RNA sequence: GUAUGUCUAAAUGCUCUUAUUUACUAACAAAAU
RNA sequence: GUUCGCGAAGCUUCGUGGACAUUUGGUCAAUUUGAAACAAUACAGAGAUGAUCAGCAGUUCCCCUGCAUAAGGAUGAACCGUUUUACAAAGAGAUUU
């Protein structure tokens, strides 16, 4: 129970928070911070830190002033300013996403603007247009370091790190499309799970390569392309045909 | 020469004084990606957080929305839904392209559905036809985790497939456990025949992916 | 309105010290400044280069204004002078010139560029710390011939603040007496010299 | 220099390349030619490159091989060029890791 | 199916619609028409499948 | 009748505020030196001194735009009434 | 910046025999610089016909060649070379050879001279 | 005579904002910032336009790293306004570093001023500023001029040698030299960071230029036969015949220019007749051009080598009809 | 005036050879006593 | 904290009423996922015309360099392809009512 579990948080800090890039190219942009004359590098890299949720989440300077939005850098596992950080640092909450859903359409949990159009790779922050909970997980083989793993194992895994991070609707792995599909209840939530989630290693410290977890590249995961087949479809509209008459309701 | 801002009720504040900024051409609009004039507010002074208006006034006005909360300007509904409830008594198609959306944002026809919520007739009366429309254990036998969650909550890690519809509960306590069964949809440890039957089709299709 | 802080100098220092290896998200705003700032860059070099400290005068303090992103920074003042001051002051560093090539045999002229173009000129936090910067070019002076001007003649400010001979610290009119003004003549002989 | 890969080639070019490969690890795998003799390749990184190369090789190889003057013999002998190409391919999917 | 490479922001002229012209609204209007569309609509996705 | 002078005067008078008001704000923009209320709800407009190194519009980076025609009124085109030569 | 430019900038350190000796030992590795048929802008002086779609290629008709090195010089220290071309039409790679001895060239399996 | 309108001063309008703040420095330090700064926005820019592989020297001389390819060298040519700022920046550079290195032990009060001098007489030789814009080259005669007669009165019992100080003359030329700039960058150098933020839509050429006019002529003159044609006669799909006409004009400007007769039976008279004044209408405004040209070649007034060609041609074609 | 375009999934040190260059570029310009 | 008054203890100290001063800052939050380009490899490769080459324009929902209304960009980029109806009149022959 964040409130009551800790104040501090700290999760790394401001000594060792991050080096700026990784060289590609050859000389150093100082106008863009990326590396030009070249392009050669896969350039996703596995995260350093990550959130230990239970352990970290925990008061901060902006809940006491009533902060709307989460924090980023804490969902990512790294906000060095800790208890005086501005922005919440707990895993979204039912009544913290209640209070922000008037804002909700325009800008992320993180209070910074969705856009019209969805990134063509699906990449990050959803659109406005097109409200969603729904993850596209992904580079499963990359972030589990080509581990010969059992399917079923990688589903349980993947649950195991989201289910802590938000209310969980659904959650399906892929054998075909190597993936792992996740649904949440609130966008916010799911949001912040893609925060998270972005560039972390699936392993374990149980397992044999936790030492050469940061040599892999981390778990992709992006926003979902609605599944095609058919009775997810017919799902889908039902639960929108749900919501219509929930605001039918409101209305009258 | 410049049109007014179209903020909402809710979207602006509950105070009877409000000061914000305008900056002429500030950002391009989110819709459009054309430039238009800023406005953000702070609602209460002190109430950390601005509100910037996302899109152009002309975008707003085709869609009939806020300027900020990106919902209806009558109903305060997603711009979907509510065109989907007017389409259920057509909706509107932004088209996501570098030159199309800018066009569509200066054509002045109120895309789609808007003008029905914009006019007291029509919106009104979609209303009201609207109104006459609507006048450990294993778990088996879709809906959603996070009901089931609360449930079990109520009752008082919980895994749930759907192509298998086979939710194993995993408590990890013996207290929690022997407390859920004796305060009680099949709920086994670690028209039945019918239900048997169609559950273990639901494992076959499982396994044969 | 009311007038603008007199801020510390160290702060302005840090500010400049921040924007040296700046290559994060964090000022992104900083360098759109500083790309800004070119429109006013000659006026800043030319400003700078007004306040030129003569070389009567060891190490000039000057106003500077500078934007707090530290993309650009002016030397605010604009250097006036007691012209006939002024005049003598130049013939007095013009005697002081000719007497040092008298003197020498070889004058170590300067090798330019003085620093190298590999080496990044030093911050000025290297060179406050150091010992008295050298002394300045005024001649050997005389308490019977020179006896008024003496005391002022080789100051920042030719003339001080609070007197009775210039208007004050804005430094705007003077007025002299004549004794001081028939020394100032007398220095400026090499220059002024006019039929 | 004309022509650029003179330029790209040259001494300045080279040398900013080493040092970036010292400091850093940039390499341009495109910029070497790959090993003919696999198992003399240590760094798994560099393996996958490698690999990586091979793969970009023959889908190069098939986007030309299927133009409209078929029966021209550049065309058959890429058919074998191809054929090594996966062979490569193939090799560069070792068993040690 | 990979698609043509943009240069400088240009349109993919399959979605989108491109730069339309109204149908203008006219006084004999029916509404028939969009009826006639679907229909139309409903034959090529036969053909797709 | 050739319009009468009083009116000629207002329209000048007009027209000549207009222009002029356009002039002025096209100076403004040109980035060389030299209230309100929505809905029952009464709101205070400002306009904050943005930095002078920055941008003044930072909104426009000349952006090419097709407009619609959008002439919803048919203009009626009206007329009246040896080829092998011409 | 500019085609004239009198000094290349150059690291703070660059011993430049080191860095020659450097680029020497990535010369091998090189993919470019160690390879045959560099390229080259030529017109054609034989003025001849692609012997495969007969396409008649006429005098001082300008292409982008490959000039190879014929190992077997001409005598002893005066080489010759191999000089690439392709046919217009049809992608044939059509060649010639300068033997010095006339003081004009030989084709070389490639097309016809007339 | 200067402006009456204008009290509101740069510095000032900065002041009233609340971005700026103001200290008291060190001129030295104020210098060093200056270097610091300018050199910044330097690189920032350079690594703005993309160009990341011109390296400039903390002494601002600005030179390409490797050998740049042609499409690179394309992108990165910077123009008269950069390269002027960049010598700006050097040239303040070599005076604040000689201050810098007087305050520093490492050079006397005198051999200070002399260095100071040295640079502002040679502002020349020691860093190309008159390379991009060469009335600079007015202020360095000046300077030179001063040095002559600075150096002739300085050095009257005293002999030839290096030490001679007061730069003030030669400092005070380049200051007024600075005021002009001031203007000319803040137009150049801030126009350029416009387009970089936001980068043009619509240019338009212009005729009056000497290359270009010809065609531009031709053209207009096409447009309007056109146009009289159009007006002649009924035609459907004339869109199609409108090229033929074009042609048509063509071929008779050609005949005149040949002294051929231009007879074509199927011709209309009236379209023919058109044509025929048009083409006179040229001859008219090209014979007499090129009266123009030869009369201006007989002077010796900046003829086009390629005009004077044409003028050759031109008159020997008229000559021969 | 050193053109251009498509194409891209995310072994180690060692030394020895030189009074040169398989050098490349031609957009630039073209006459006699 | 400054202080100008009142009330208690020994001008010194507590307890009070006032006056003075009064709402900053954010279109931004620190690494991959809200969009930089060159480069590199491979593959071809240069306006008319037979060939070689100059320059100028033109159209565009393409831009770049350029202070630029100079100038320059592969003749700067793409244009070189597709191309069957405001469709009529006359004559001859044939099957159906
Ligand atoms: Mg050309
Ligand atoms: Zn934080
Ligand atoms: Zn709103």
């Amino acid at each position: 129970s964040w409130r009551d579990k800790s104040a501090k948080v700290q999760v790394k800090e401001s000594e060792l928070p991050s080096s700026i890039p990784a060289q590609t190219g050859l000389t150093f942009n100082i106008w863009y911070n990326k590396w030009s004359q070249g392009f050669a590098g896969n350039t996703r890299f596995v995260s350093p830190f990550a959130l230990q949720p239970q352990l970290h989440s925990g008061k901060t300077r902006g809940d006491n002033d009533g902060q709307l939005f989460f924090c980023l850098f804490f969902a990512k596992g790294m906000c060095c300013l800790g208890p005086k950080c501005e922005y919440l640092h707990h895993i979204p909450d039912e009544e913290d996403i209640g209070k922000l859903a008037l804002r909700t359409e325009v800008l992320d949990c993180f209070g910074r603007e969705k856009f019209a159009d969805y990134r063509e790779d699906m990449g990050g922050i959803g659109s406005f247009r097109k409200k969603n909970k729904t993850l596209y997980v992904g580079g499963i083989d990359g972030a589990l370091n080509s581990k010969h793993l059992k399917p079923a194992q990688i589903e349980s895994r993947i649950r195991f790190v989201f289910s802590r991070l938000g209310d969980i609707d659904r959650i399906r792995y892929v054998e075909s499309k190597n993936c792992g599909f996740v649904k949440f209840k609130y966008q916010a939530n799911a949001e912040f799970a893609k925060e998270a989630m972005s560039n972390q290693t699936l392993l374990l410290p149980s397992d044999k390569e936790w030492d050469d977890r940061r040599e892999g590249t981390g778990l992709l995961v992006k926003w979902a392309n609605e599944d095609p087949d058919p009775a997810a479809q017919k799902r889908l509209q039902e639960e929108l045909k749900l919501e219509s008459l929930n605001m039918m309701v409101h209305l009258i | 020469n410049e049109p007014p801002p179209n903020i909402c009720e809710q979207c602006l504040g509950d105070e009877a004084n409000i000061r914000m900024t305008k900056i002429p051409q500030g950002s391009e609009c989110k819709i459009c990606t054309l430039p238009f004039t800023l406005y953000h507010f702070k609602t209460s002074k002190r109430s950390n957080n601005i509100i910037k208006t996302l899109i152009c006034v002309r975008c707003a006005t085709q869609r009939n929305i806020c300027q900020c909360c990106m919902l209806d300007s009558r109903w305060h509904i997603p711009i979907q839904l509510r065109d989907h409830l007017i389409s259920l008594v057509v909706m509107t198609e932004e088209a996501k392209n570098d030159m199309m959306k800018r066009f569509l944002s200066l054509k002045n026809v109120k895309l789609g559905g808007a003008q029905i919520t914009s006019d007291p007739s029509e919106a009104d009366n979609i209303v009201d036809k609207l109104k006459n429309i609507l006048l450990s254990f294993f778990l088996y036998n879709s809906i959603p985790e996070w009901k089931i969650t609360d449930t079990v909550s109520q009752l008082l890690s919980l895994i749930v497939n759907h192509k298998a519809k086979c939710g194993g509960l995993r408590f990890q306590s013996s207290e929690l456990g022997e407390r859920f069964v004796s305060k009680i949809f099949i709920i086994p440890w670690s028209t039945a025949e019918n239900i048997k039957l169609s559950l273990s089709l639901n494992k076959l299709i499982q396994l044969e992916l | 309105y009311t007038p603008k802080a007199e801020m510390p100098p160290e702060h302005l220092r840090k500010i400049i010290n921040t924007h040296s290896d700046m290559a994060s998200k964090m000022y992104n705003t900083d360098k759109k400044a500083f790309l800004g700032a070119l429109k006013y860059l000659p006026h800043a070099i030319l400003k700078l280069l007004e306040n030129m400290p003569h070389p009567w005068e060891q190490a000039k303090e000057v106003k500077v204004l500078y934007h707090t992103s530290g993309a650009i920074t002016f030397v605010n003042e604009t250097p006036r002078v007691i012209e006939p001051v002024y005049t003598a002051q130049w013939s007095a560093t013009w005697i002081a010139m000719r007497r040092e090539k008298r003197d020498r045999t070889h004058f170590k002229r300067m090798r330019f560029p003085p620093f190298d173009d590999d080496e990044p000129p030093l911050s000025y936090e290297q060179h406050i710390e150091n010992i008295e910067p050298l002394d300045p070019i005024n001649l050997p002076l005389d308490s019977q011939d020179d006896e008024y001007v003496k005391d002022w003649l080789y100051d920042s400010r030719p003339l001080e603040e609070d007197s009775k001979k210039v208007n004050g610290t804005s430094y705007k009119k003077w007025s002299f007496d004549l004794p001081e003004m028939s020394n100032l003549y007398r220095l400026s002989t090499p220059l002024r010299d006019e039929v | 220099m004309s022509r650029n890969v003179d330029k790209a080639n040259s001494v300045l070019v080279r040398f900013q390349e080493q040092q970036a490969e010292s400091a850093g690890g940039y390499k341009d795998y495109s910029r070497y030619q790959r090993p003919r003799n696999v198992s003399k390749v240590k760094s798994i990184k560099e393996a996958n490159e490698w690999k990586r190369q091979v793969s970009k090789e023959i889908k190069q190889k098939s986007t030309r091989i299927y133009d409209p003057s078929l029966n021209e013999m550049q065309i058959a002998e890429l058919n074998d060029e191809l054929n090594n190409l996966f062979k490569e391919w193939k090799r560069w999917q070792w068993h040690i890791d | 199916v990979a698609i043509k490479k943009p240069k400088k922001k240009y349109g993919t002229d399959i979605d989108y619609n491109e730069d339309i012209v109204y149908e203008q609204a006219p006084m004999p209007g029916i509404y028939d028409t969009s009826t006639e569309d679907r229909q139309i609509k409903k034959k090529f996705e036969q053909f797709e499948r | 009748p050739l319009p009468t002078k009083a009116e000629i005067q207002e329209c000048t008078a007009r027209t000549k505020s207009y222009i002029q008001r356009l002039v002025n704000a096209k100076l403004a923009n040109s980035n060389n030196r030299a209230l309100l209320l929505n809905n029952s709800h009464h709101i205070e407009v400002v306009s904050k001194q943005m930095d002078p190194l920055l941008p003044r519009f930072v909104g426009k980076k000349a952006r090419k735009v097709v407009a619609p025609t959008e002439n919803d009124e048919v203009v009626p085109v009206l007329h009246m009434d040896d080829p092998n030569e011409w | 910046s500019e085609r004239k430019a009198i000094n290349k900038y150059y690291p703070p350190d660059y011993n430049p025999l080191e860095a020659e000796k450097l680029s020497r030992k990535m010369a091998k590795k090189l993919k470019t610089m160690n390879k045959s048929h560099a390229s080259i802008r030529l017109m054609t002086p034989f003025s001849m016909r692609c012997l495969e779609c007969n396409e008649y290629i006429p005098k001082s008709r300008k292409f982008n060649g490959k000039k190879e090195l014929l190992k077997e010089k001409y005598l002893d220290s005066i080489k010759i070379y191999r000089l690439t071309i392709s046919c217009p039409r049809c992608a044939n790679s059509i060649a010639f050879r300068t033997d010095p001895g006339n003081s004009d060239y030989v084709m070389e399996v490639g097309g016809v001279r007339n | 005579l200067p402006t009456n309108h204008n009290k509101t001063k740069l510095l000032k309008s900065l002041k009233n904002t609340k971005y700026f703040q103001q200290t008291t420095i060190d001129w030295v330090e104020a210098g060093l910032q200056l270097c610091r700064q300018g050199h910044n926005m330097l690189n920032l820019l350079i690594h703005r336009k993309g160009l990341t592989y011109l390296h400039l020297d903390y002494n601002f001389n600005l030179k390409p790293t490797k050998t740049l390819t042609t499409k690179e060298r394309k992108k990165s040519r910077l123009g008269n306004s950069f390269h002027l700022m960049r010598e700006l920046l050097k040239m303040m550079k070599l005076i604040v570093d000689t201050h810098v290195q007087f305050r520093l032990g490492n050079v006397d009060a005198f051999q200070l001023a002399d260095g100071i001098h040295y640079i502002l007489n040679h502002i020349g030789q020691l860093t190309g500023i008159y390379r991009y814009k060469y009335k600079v080259m007015h202020q360095i005669r000046a300077c030179k001029d001063l040095k002559h007669i600075i150096y002739y009165k300085f050095n009257k019992n005293l002999g030839k040698g290096p030490g001679c100080g007061f730069w003030q003359p030669a400092w005070r030329v380049w200051l007024n030299f600075l005021r002009g700039t001031i203007p000319l960058l803040e137009r150049y150098i801030g126009n350029l960071i416009t387009r970089q933020f936001e980068g043009r839509s619509n240019e338009i050429v212009k005729t009056t230029t000497k290359q270009r006019l010809d065609a531009y002529y031709d053209l207009e003159l096409r447009n309007s036969v056109m146009d009289d044609i159009l007006e002649m006669m009924p035609e459907s799909i004339r869109q199609k015949k409108a090229r033929t006409i074009l042609q048509h004009l063509s071929e008779a400007w050609r005949c005149w220019k040949a002294n051929i007769p231009w007879d074509v039976p199927g011709m209309p008279a009236p379209i023919k007749k058109i044509i025929e004044r048009y083409i006179k209408s040229k001859a008219d405004a090209w014979v007499s051009a090129a009266h123009y040209n030869r009369e201006r070649i007989k002077r010796g007034a900046h003829v086009e080598k390629t005009m004077v060609k044409k003028n050759l041609g031109r008159l020997t074609r008229l000559w021969i009809k």
